[PDB]
DNA sequence: GGGTATTCGCCGTAGCCCAACCATATGG
DNA sequence: CCATATGGTTGGGCTACGGCGAATACCC
């Protein structure tokens, strides 16, 4: 009759205690109820082994900010060229146009709300770079809600690669950060010395305090999240907003997105480029061996991923008894941030060779010299991901080989998927095409959506 | 009871088991409204 | 209309038959007493 | 359908024919000359993948030895099969043999190879095939003796040959199809009755049936070509109607669902030869669709 | 190698899984 | 005081005999 904590099984009763029967055996037992009769009777042995004793609220927000005006932007048309010398590139004039288009969309008294697509690859960067350097030209900061903290690194490598000649204060905030550094952060961004943070959404649930909320710039909203969409809306009071989500939505909010969102996508994005010379298959070891050599024969880089169901690592010493010339590392979650980066900075490095990974969002990365992909578990994938695993490995001057493999060769929603996956021939649109069918899908109101129209003028 | 040899865990529980359709007073079956009954099966007998 | 009922000419099934087996990639030669191939569409669904 | 009709003529058996229409093995059009481990090689003849790569391209080892050693074959060296080519790693085969690295080599390949030093010009290029007595090298003085594919050496100045045959062979229902566009059936009904001269009923009465198919063929007035399709017939679509129940299902005829399988296969593998993949996702490809038209 | 059974042998007869991210506790 | 083990959060996506015959067996 005790309150008693069993430290595997938590809530335990005492009731007594038993000399209870095994097959000819005497050991005795003290006994436990559990919750709904579980009576375990534990042997006594581990005497020292227990112890004692709804949504329209946030949708007539957006409507309102959406009627709301909120800030104006000034051009600044000076600051720009400074910053705008410090990419040795050229700019494409589809890009330059949605640009300037939604640079007039900032500098006009309504939010800057708009949303620049296209077939990926082609420094997107570049227009939320130029918004950025305005916006921290007037002074005000600039956040970063990223998708991965992998990316959030190459975003502020590539911010750094920018900033040199600016007196901009940069700052990731994660997971992986380092809690001296996190808490530092914080502080230096409170009182605001710190201008521009990138991160994931520690930055959206430790209750940071901001000083700008001036230009919100998300990219992949798709794998963000539905409640924390609308904890992005918690965020967005009175804001301009930019998305670099060029993979949306299953049309849930990409129906209504359209008309109120003006769709600024750009087409041919990156010149001198490739098509990515895709293949399907079965799964063969053969393959893969003929593969990597491909690879060690342009000397590029391979991705390969996994279902992370089990160890990885068990699977990499199997490959490796497949391949022994080459040098192969899992970049596997659920790790500190030492691994990680020390995974990044050998495969930049590169004497690591093959990077195994099991997510999007592990290998999320605009690495250059990879050229090589191989999908084992492409069944269970959402059409995005599988898209963005294609598009993410993919450069200038060179050929692309993809091997994605079927092991029932039978799924049909997946055979279906597959099939209008492998209907590709290039970059230009198809992605956005394709968007829309998966859309159609996925929707498979306007009528509470013009009642709440309606009343969002009258409030 | 889930009792495992070695360590002694007598996981002991109430599990349940599914249903069993039971007979009327007169003797039929009430099987989704309908009204079945079950019929005796002759066969060989087993033994030499 | 109240007269009789006419005859009707090439068979519903007969033809129906005649393009399944040409769906089975086999010519079926529908011929008359002297080996003039004759049509039974009239050249409707046919160039 | 058993006998197999396309087997009857182009004498055959079921796992032949089930071997070269799923990609198993081989099956030549003109042997050319070739041989086969000793003996030679004739028409219509199975063929593994395996004899196909060694009479196309052949057997070349390369072995391995201790790191700065000095081998006693030297750089385009005649090797006997035995030989003791190394400090200690003795010959498998017959060629020539190339180093890898020196410093006193690391590695050492053999090769079926017959080589010919060159003087002046060579008459021909390299990766070009040739049968033996033909004119190679200097003018013609250096000249092709064995069967194989030439590559030059202007650093030694030798024309090798690696020893290889040109046979043709292929594997499918094309091949079949280029088998039966080369049937004279006057002849071969010729020999049919030849064996109806001879006594064993066996063999009398297998050809007896063969005879009787290939008389078959001769008066119904048929290429035996037209029994392998290349332009799938599409019924009309009502006599697979597809139609809409009161429930929102579809009555269906399973036949769309063949000819959407057919068609998905089929645009699926002609963009597949678009590119130019590896040809082993190919011969599986090309199995899936003959498996999707059966 | 032709002739004679032969004997089997098949032909016909609407629920989860898993991934990343943030949090608390917890050990050097 | 700093650095992991494990918790729980949301999201993303996903499932046996008639019976002719025939290679074969048996025979001369
Ligand atoms: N003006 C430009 N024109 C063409 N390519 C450019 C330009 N600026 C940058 N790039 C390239 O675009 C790439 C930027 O990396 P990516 O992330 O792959 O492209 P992105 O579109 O910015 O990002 P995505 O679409 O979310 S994958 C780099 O390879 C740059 O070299």
């Amino acid at each position: 009759g005790d309150y008693l904590i069993h430290p595997e099984h938590g809530v335990g009763q005492y009731l007594g205690l038993e000399t209870r029967e095994v097959l000819g055996v005497k050991r005795d037992y003290l006994v436990l109820r559990y919750k709904g009769e579980g009576k375990l009777y534990l042997p006594v042995e581990q005497l020292p082994l227990l112890k004692r004793h709804l949504a329209g609220r946030l949708l007539v927000l957006q409507a309102k900010r959406k009627a709301t005006p909120g800030r104006a932007f000034p051009p600044l048309p000076e600051w720009d060229p400074l910053v705008e010398k410090g990419f040795p590139y050229e700019l494409t004039p589809d890009q330059k146009r949605a640009l300037e288009e939604v640079l007039r969309d900032l500098e006009s008294p309504h939010p800057m709300d708009r949303l620049v697509s296209g077939d990926v690859g082609f420094g997107k960067t570049e227009v939320a770079l130029r918004a950025a350097h305005r916006v921290v030209g007037h002074g005000a900061q600039v956040a970063f809600l990223v998708p991965t903290t992998l990316l959030a690194e190459q975003h502020g490598k590539t911010f750094r690669e920018r900033f040199q000649g600016l007196p901009v204060r940069v700052a990731v905030l994660s997971r992986f950060t380092p809690p001296k550094e996190e808490e530092a952060i914080l502080k230096g961004l409170a009182e605001g010395t710190v201008d521009i943070v990138i991160g994931t959404h520690r930055l959206l649930q430790e209750d940071v305090r901001f000083r700008d909320l001036g230009l919100l710039i998300v990219d992949e909203e798709h794998r963000f999240g539905v409640a924390q969409k609308e904890r992005i809306r918690e965020l967005k009071a009175e804001v301009d907003t930019l998305y670099l989500s060029a993979t949306p939505i299953p049309r849930t909010l990409y129906s209504a997105l359209v008309g109120l969102k003006d769709l600024s996508s750009i087409q041919t994005p990156p010149p001198g480029r490739k098509p990515i010379k895709t293949f399907l298959a079965p799964f063969d070891p053969l393959l893969v061996r003929e593969a990597i050599l491909f690879e060690l024969e342009r000397g590029g880089k391979v991705f390969y991923v996994h279902d992370r169901v089990a160890s990885i690592e068990a699977r990499r010493r199997f490959l490796e008894s497949l391949v022994p010339e080459a040098r192969i590392g899992v970049v596997h979650g659920q790790m500190p941030e030492s691994l990680i980066e020390e995974t990044m900075l050998l495969f930049a490095e590169g004497a690591y060779d093959v990077l195994l990974a099991t997510t999007i969002i592990e290998a999320g990365l605009d690495v250059p010299e990879a050229n090589t992909i191989l999908i084992e578990r492409a069944d269970r994938l959402g059409l995005a991901t599988l898209y963005q695993l294609r598009g993410r490995v993919g450069r200038r001057e060179e050929e692309a080989y993809a091997y994605l493999f079927h092991p029932p060769r039978l799924t049909e929603a997946a055979e279906k998927r597959l099939a209008a996956i492998a209907d590709l021939s290039d970059l230009g649109s198809g992605h956005l095409l394709a968007e829309r069918d998966m859309e159609i899908r996925g929707v498979g109101s306007l009528e509470v959506y013009t009642e709440l129209l309606e009343e969002a003028i009258r409030k | 009871q889930l009792i495992h040899k070695d360590t002694g865990l007598i996981k002991e529980d109430e599990v349940f088991l599914g249903h069993i359709p039971l007979m009327t007073e007169d003797g039929s079956f009430i099987i989704n409204g309908a009204d079945r009954v079950i019929v005796s099966q002759i066969h060989r007998s087993p033994g030499v | 209309k109240g007269e009789d009922v006419p005859e009707p000419s090439v068979p519903e099934s007969f033809r129906v038959l005649v393009k399944e087996l040409q769906a089975l990639a086999l010519d079926v030669q529908t011929l008359d007493e002297k080996d003039n191939p004759v049509d039974i569409f009239e050249g409707l669904a046919s160039k | 359908d058993v006998p197999s009709k396309i087997g009857t003529l182009l004498d055959l058996s079921a796992t032949e024919l089930e071997q070269v229409l799923y990609f198993s093995k081989y099956i030549v059009l003109d042997p050319k000359g070739a041989i086969l481990n000793g003996v030679p090689v004739e028409k219509r003849q199975l063929l593994t993948d395996e004899e196909y790569r060694e009479l196309r391209y052949g057997k070349q080892e390369t072995y391995p030895l201790p790191p700065g050693v000095d081998a006693l074959v030297k750089d385009g060296e005649e090797v006997v099969k035995g030989q003791e080519l190394a400090p200690g790693v003795v010959s498998r085969l017959d060629g020539v043999a190339l180093y890898r690295f020196p410093r006193e080599p690391a590695s050492i390949l053999v090769v079926k190879a017959r080589v010919y030093p060159f003087e002046d010009d060579v008459e021909v290029s390299t990766g070009d095939r040739v049968a033996p007595g033909d004119v190679l090298a200097d003018g013609g003085k250096v000249k092709s003796d064995v069967y194989g594919r030439v590559e030059v050496d202007l650093v030694r100045n030798v024309v090798r040959v690696v020893e290889s045959y040109d046979i043709d062979a292929r594997m499918g229902a094309e091949a079949i199809q280029q088998l039966l566009k080369e049937l004279d059936l006057e002849a071969l009904e010729k020999e049919l009755l030849e064996e109806m001269k001879h006594p064993s009923r066996a063999r009398r009465a297998k050809a007896r049936k063969r005879l009787e198919v290939v008389r078959a063929f001769l008066d119904s007035g048929n290429r035996p070509e037209w029994m392998i399709l290349e332009a799938v017939p599409v019924l009309p679509p009502d006599l697979r109607p597809m139609v809409q129940v009161d429930g929102g299902r579809f009555a269906t005829s399973d036949l769309n669902d063949l000819y959407r399988r057919l068609i998905n296969r089929n645009n699926r593998l002609k963009k597949l030869l678009a590119q130019g993949a590896p040809e082993i996702i190919i011969r599986n490809e090309k199995r899936m669709l003959q498996e999707a038209v059966d």
